[PDB]
């Protein structure tokens, strides 16, 4: 209702190992940009992109 | 290690929403409250005495 745009969260897991761990030669393009950019923060929940 | 083995097939623990510190804050402002208001601060507004 109010936007389209998302969040995501790994659970459990460092973010050094993220973009090999989503399937990101091998997937929708959509699913390849939630892998990177500036926005990277590491709780302690997992890491949040 | 007990947790590694658990780790490894599925089992994973979730963090609490409230950490340690927290939760500790808490109660140290229902103690603050007790001691310089009396009951008065659980039913409005604290008043000292
Ligand atoms: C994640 O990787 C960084 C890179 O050195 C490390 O400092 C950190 O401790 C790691 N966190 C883990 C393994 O939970």
């Amino acid at each position: 209702n109010t936007s389209n745009q998302v969040a995501v969260l790994y659970q459990d897991v460092n973010c050094t190992e993220v973009p090999v761990a989503i399937h990101a030669d091998q997937l929708t393009p959509t699913w390849r940009v939630y892998s990177t950019g500036s926005n990277v923060f590491q709780t302690r929940a997992g890491c949040l992109i | 290690d007990l947790i590694c083995a658990q780790k490894f097939n599925g089992l994973t623990v979730l963090p609490p929403l409230l950490t340690d510190e927290m939760i500790a804050q808490y109660t140290s402002a229902l103690l603050a409250g007790t001691i310089t208001s009396g009951w008065t601060f659980g039913a409005g507004a604290a008043l000292q005495i």
